[PDB]
DNA sequence: TTTGAAAAGCAAGCATAAAAGATCTAAACATAAAATCTGTA
DNA sequence: TACAGATTTTATGTTTAGATCTTTTATGCTTGCTTTTCAAA
């Protein structure tokens, strides 16, 4: 699930059950975590995966209500008699879990273009080149698409 | 944790009295029953009358409004010493719809809002008595086209001395246009409890003009000629006459008591009474015998503390020089007739001598002290009756196992202490609070608020807190803090800061910042500045 | 039940609230969507604008210039256009998805640029060497609602009027779970883009995020007015994901604007018409009457227009107005109404470009009465003696009335006090303000030239020069009174 | 009984805390048309 | 299947409670010079 293309981050429970619950079936109205957590308990493990959850907080509010839905969903994810887990990627005991993506080197730019174009028959590219490229992309915050777009508009 | 929480239910996990056994633990089950079951009889008797006076009271006010309003100008009514409560009531009179209108402080931020409550409270009460409309005062004008009714209307203004003025003030400029219309009469309810010259000089000179064309004023408060005190006091005489009597100190702190309050004195009666009647049910192991069928429970601890009055060693000391438990079950029959004494100076002071404004509890304080006549002295017409009246109380034999009296200091650490004072002193001589029974630390070192404190109290306007730090320091020892330290092994951290050259020091500056920030929380002390925090102000002091 | 207030005019669209990811049961039982009648884009009020035309109306020999310089009507634009059309063409033919930025100030051909190159890519299409797609416009700057564009691009692709959320989870259903064989490749202008800007910035992500999703096969090209738009309001999700390349259109040359206005002047400057000297109007093809705009008086106009702005709006306008004032010049001469040689000339193009620069200002300074030049030159005054750039009422109020009775001596002074403080007559007794003291300082508040702060002590308000100094200090030495004392 | 001298007092200077309020924004409170659900006929 | 009615969704208006920032004014420490009341000759 991405979390921006929710219109609410009230509703994301409800979409979790539209996510599972199939169609021919009863459409219960999940409201918050609670109904989500009773439709949980008869299974089968749910796995959800929901990218930017970090726009799960409110942009409005204070502290109190900004986390009001990332704790809900990480109660949900830690109470025993379910099978949910939570991934949850964001951008820069029950806390959950880090890990932290770093930012690509040159040498492992070059590696993931090589095996991105090993399907192609014929390398239209000097290696120097891809090499000069990854290099140049590999700063303090270098990215994978910045590369791409480099070598695309090569 | 629950403890990081701001709000959480427990239901705890269960596996009838709370009266206790008196006479050292010896008191019997049964005479506990007993003592709770007429403690609720005496109780309930109490407070039924207590009961019936509160309607009385509401009522006759809601009498006297009702006439006070309805015998081109407002029809204004000054009710002083309101603290308001009273759900004022309207007649049901044909043809005209009568509309009360509530205005409090919140309910008027400006005129607008303050028209608005009013426009829709007047359409929600025309609409359930018998389209939508504007909420303005057109709605007035045009009552008669939707309604085919007159209109009367009451506006009930609560905590005028809350209110803005200059509010109130454009409100009733506002509510004087609606006397263009022949269907309109408006009444106007101003709830005072400071004085009227502290509104005559908040609102400006013409609206005080238009409301001296019609205008009236009556007061409200519990202390209006004494006579919902006289009731409810005279109801606890008439509950526990007979039983036990009121000593001349306890009457005496109920009149101090009830001077130091305006607008709630009565409640505050009752509550003082209420504690003392739990006090002596709670205390004294001789109130079986207040039921007169008890007199066969008697026992060798009651009889043992029973010889131990002040009345009885006088009693006993006179027949010595003169020349037990018969003797104790026939005394208890006397009536004490200082109650139907104080009753029947009352009928008489207002039955046809027509003298209304006295207080009871000040007649029947200065009937328990002997000093009635320099009591009846003052009124100058009364002059007549100085034997008619005069009465002599009787010091009868061990009263004292029964009465109410407030020599303990406990009405006045329960009802009224002396809070700040009871903190300070508690911070200040704390082996008064802490039992004096870590052997060798406890002995010399007092807990860290109350040398603070100590140290603290001999300070002047800024207080530096490394000097105060350096002052708390030279206070401990530095001895048996590293004996002491060192008297855990399990610990291996608190050996190795131990083991360090500036253990002491550092310790020392732990429960310094410790207590310095409890100082805070609790008000003592202060940081001037945002930032820094070099110094402090001390905020309060000792025997204020 | 009686209402606390009453919504009276609310007028709510016939727009549904299930989105696409419930309309069928499964990911299989999804067709082939360029199928079905409704998507894919499978006007009323035209006719609504239309009347009988019962005259004859003139077109002269300057009318079809200036009807023809309009901007209705790609030469300097073939790099920005073969960039553009070859990212676009890739991302069609390969079955991808890709953002193209552009960016740059007014009037410089971006809109003219994509829209040049969608329709190049349409023909294209039409020729089957490319998959054929669905062209959506959508400009920020003609939504009401931000939110709107979810709106409108939903209705573009499935035909459906739902609300904005709905539409937002319909279309990232659409993009992310749909296959590309049961799809149609979508090609989406965002023009304005700035104007698409929120706080939460979620229709930023939306837009360039649905790009980097693999079935979505949406082309996104996003028109900006400046190059750092993407570092300096959006985030950094959404400056990565709008990518490194980012075109730039750059202000046109003279060369380059001259060669627009000579495209658009090619078939009329050295032609000749039929002309009729009875009412005046021409025939491309009574005399013959030959028709020019000289090459200097665009190229002037272009180097002007070239150095200030480089916007082919203004050089076209620029264009325009000078053939409108040689037209109106002709209809003048000759009796013209509105029912062998003629030039645009330079002086036309001159008097065109130095129209927006004369600076009325002073001109309205100078033509205002004397009471409103008595206020300007008090309160310069006052800036000059405490030097300060604000000053209150009551000194202007003071020091017009020392200007007044220092120099009583002047004989304008002397003709004007009595009209100053009495109005010319007798029984009105003498005012503290001058007469119309109120009206000159509202009259001043009305054109900028003043502002005047919220007080309600009308002695202690400060007013301050909106204008600069110079410009009223010689539209007061302009006048002969003021400037003799 | 004096004496004087350190404690108290007064005013200028100036950095800074704070009162007042201008401007705004979130949250409770409130209404409403179209769509969607739902329990039977 | 369909339909009348109840509930939800989306959309907006009304009123109160609180935050933030700016501007002008009280305040609190510093420093230098003047009075003055009580611990010793
Ligand atoms: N290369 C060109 N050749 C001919 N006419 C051009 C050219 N560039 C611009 N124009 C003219 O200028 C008009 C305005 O250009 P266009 O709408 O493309 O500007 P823009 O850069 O998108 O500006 P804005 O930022 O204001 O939207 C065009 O409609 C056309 O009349
Ligand atoms: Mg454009």
């Amino acid at each position: 699930i991405n979390c921006i293309s929710l219109g609410e981050p009230s509703s994301i429970f409800q979409k979790i059950f539209d996510s599972f619950q199939d169609l021919n079936g009863p459409t219960l109205q999940i409201k918050n975590m609670q109904h989500l957590q009773k439709f949980l308990e008869p299974y089968t493990t749910f796995v959800v995966v929901l990218d930017e959850m970090d726009r799960l907080l409110h942009a409005n509010t204070s502290e109190t209500q900004s986390v009001r839905t990332i704790l809900e969903l990480f109660l949900l994810a830690k109470l025993p008699t379910v099978s949910f887990v939570l991934i949850g990627m964001a951008n820069s005991g029950l806390l959950p879990q880090t890990i932290v993506f770093q930012p690509y080197t040159a040498e492992q730019m070059y590696e993931i273009v090589i095996q991105k174009m090993s399907s192609l028959p014929t390398i239209i590219f000097q290696p120097m080149a891809i090499k000069f490229a990854a290099k140049k992309c590999a700063g303090n915050t270098g990215d994978l698409r910045k590369l791409f777009d480099v070598l695309r508009g090569s | 944790a629950d403890a990081q929480r701001s709000h959480y239910t427990v239901y705890p996990s269960l596996p009838h009295i709370p009266f206790v056994k008196l006479l050292s633990g010896k008191e019997s089950e049964v005479n506990v029953e007993k003592r709770w079951e007429l403690y609720h009889q005496l109780h309930s008797h109490f407070h039924d009358q207590v009961d019936h006076i509160i309607d009385n009271i509401e009522a006759d006010l809601k009498a006297e409004i009702s006439d006070l309003l309805y015998s081109r100008c407002f029809n204004t009514i000054f009710l002083l010493g309101s603290d308001s409560t009273t759900k004022i009531e309207l007649k049901d009179e044909s043809s005209r719809y009568n509309v009360l209108i509530e205005l409090t402080p919140k309910e008027s931020p400006n005129v607008r809002m303050m028209l608005r409550r009013s426009m829709y409270k007047l359409y929600s009460a025309a609409d359930a008595e018998e389209n939508d409309v504007s909420y303005d005062l057109s709605l007035v004008e045009n009552f008669k086209r939707l309604f085919g009714k007159d209109l009367a209307m009451v506006f009930n203004f609560k905590d005028v001395d809350s209110i803005n003025f200059n509010t109130l003030d454009n409100f009733i400029i506002l509510l004087k246009s609606a006397f263009k219309y022949d269907h309109v009469k408006i009444s106007l309810i101003f709830n005072i409890n400071t004085n009227l010259s502290n509104i005559e000089k908040n609102l400006r000179q013409s609206t005080i003009r238009l409301l001296k064309r019609n205008y009236h004023k009556l007061d409200v408060s519990s202390n209006k000629g004494f006579k919902y005190g006289n009731q409810i006091f005279q109801s606890f005489l008439d509950t526990v006459d007979g039983k036990l009597n009121l000593s001349d100190r306890f009457v005496e702190f109920i009149l101090s008591k009830m001077a130091n309050n305006t607008n709630h004195n009565l409640q505050l009666l009752t509550k003082m009474l209420d504690y003392s009647l739990m006090s002596y049910f709670f205390q004294n192991a001789f109130s079986v015998f207040i039921d007169p069928v008890n007199v066969d429970f008697l026992n060798d601890d009651y009889l043992k503390i029973l010889s131990r009055c002040p009345t009885f060693m006088f009693f006993v000391e006179g027949l010595i020089k003169q020349h037990l438990e018969e003797f104790f079950v026939e005394f208890l029959v006397r009536e004490n007739p200082i109650n139907g004494h104080a009753k029947f100076v009352a009928r008489f002071l207002e039955e046809e001598l027509n003298i209304t404004n006295f207080n009871l509890i000040e007649l029947y304080h200065n009937l328990l002290i002997g000093k009635l006549d320099s009591y009846l002295d003052r009124w100058s017409a009364c002059k007549e009756y100085k034997d008619r009246l005069h009465f002599e109380p009787i010091d009868t034999i061990f009263q004292e196992l029964f009465t109410l009296d407030n020599r303990s200091g406990l009405l006045t650490q329960s009802i009224f202490p002396s809070y700040k004072s009871n903190i300070e002193d508690n911070l200040l001589s704390w082996e008064q609070v802490l039992p004096s029974l870590s052997g060798d630390l406890d002995k010399i070192m007092a807990p860290v608020l109350g040398q603070l404190f100590k140290l603290y109290r001999e300070a002047n306007m800024t207080i530096n807190i490394y000097d105060f730090y350096i002052a708390f320091r030279e206070t401990l020892p530095k001895e048996e803090i590293l004996n002491f330290i060192r008297k855990d092994p399990s610990n291996t951290k608190l050996l190795e800061l131990a083991e360090t050259p500036d253990a002491f020091d550092k310790v020392a500056l732990i429960l310094f910042m410790q207590a310095i920030f409890a100082f805070e929380n609790m008000g003592l002390i202060k940081f001037q500045s945002t930032k820094s925090y070099d110094l402090v102000e001390k905020c309060v002091w000792r025997g204020i | 039940v009686i209402r606390k207030f009453t919504k009276k005019n609310v007028a709510r669209a016939k727009k549904k609230y299930t989105p696409f990811s419930k309309r069928f049961k499964s990911i299989a039982a999804i067709p082939d969507l360029t199928s079905l009648p409704e998507f894919y884009g499978n006007s009323r009020f035209e006719n609504k604008l239309k009347t009988t035309q019962k005259h004859q109306i003139v077109e002269t020999i300057f009318s079809k210039v200036k009807k023809q310089l309009n901007s209705s009507y790609l030469p300097a634009r073939e790099n920005e256009f073969a960039s553009i059309y070859l990212s676009a063409y890739s991302a069609i033919e390969s079955d991808s998805a890709t953002t193209i930025y552009v960016a740059g100030t007014p009037g410089v051909g971006k809109t003219l640029t994509v829209r040049e190159v969608v329709k190049e890519l349409l023909s294209s299409s039409a020729q089957r060497e490319i998959p054929d797609f669905l062209y959506v416009e959508i400009n920020g700057l003609k939504m009401v609602k931000p939110t709107d564009c979810y709106e409108t691009l939903w209705n573009k692709v499935s035909g459906e009027r739902l609300t904005w959320a709905a539409s937002m989870e319909s279309l990232e259903f659409y993009f992310k779970r749909v296959p590309k064989n049961k799809k149609k490749t979508i090609v989406v202008l965002l023009d304005e883009l700035d104007a698409m800007v929120t706080k939460s910035q979620d229709i930023m992500y939306n837009f360039f995020n649905w790009t980097t999703y693999e079935n979505a096969k949406l082309i996104v090209i996003a028109v900006a007015n400046t190059m750092d738009l993407p570092e300096r309001q959006l985030g950094n999700k959404i400056t990565s994901r709008i990518g490194f390349t980012r075109i730039m259109f750059t202000g046109y040359t003279h060369e380059e604007l001259k060669n627009i206005i000579d495209l658009r002047l090619k078939g009329l400057n050295d032609s000749f018409f039929y002309v009729d000297t009875k009412t005046g109007n021409a025939i491309l093809i009574v005399r013959k009457v030959r028709l020019r705009m000289s090459a200097d008086a665009i190229e002037i106009a272009s180097r002007k227009v070239a150095s200030v702005s480089g916007d082919a709006r203004r050089a076209l306008k620029v264009c325009k107005r000078a053939a409108e004032i040689a037209e109106k010049h002709y209809m003048a001469k000759h009796g013209y109404g509105y029912d062998g040689v003629q030039t645009v000339h330079i002086t036309h193009v001159m008097k065109a470009l130095n129209e927006t620069l004369n600076s009325h200002v002073i001109t309205f300074m100078t033509r205002l009465s004397f009471t409103a030049k008595l206020f300007i030159y008090a309160l310069l005054n006052l800036m000059k003696k405490n030097g300060s750039q604000e000053q209150e009422l009551g000194d202007i109020v003071d020091e017009i009335k020392l200007l007044i009775e220092v120099n009583g001596s002047n004989k304008f002074v002397m003709e004007i006090a009595k009209t100053l403080f009495q109005q010319g007559s007798d029984n009105i007794s003498e005012q503290l303000r001058i007469i119309s003291w109120d009206f000159v300082l509202n009259q001043l508040l009305d054109a900028g030239i003043l502002f005047k702060q919220t007080m309600k002590n009308d002695r202690i308000c400060c007013v301050k020069l909106n204008i600069s100094v110079e410009e009223a200090k010689r539209a007061m030495n302009e006048d002969e009174t003021l400037r003799n004392l």
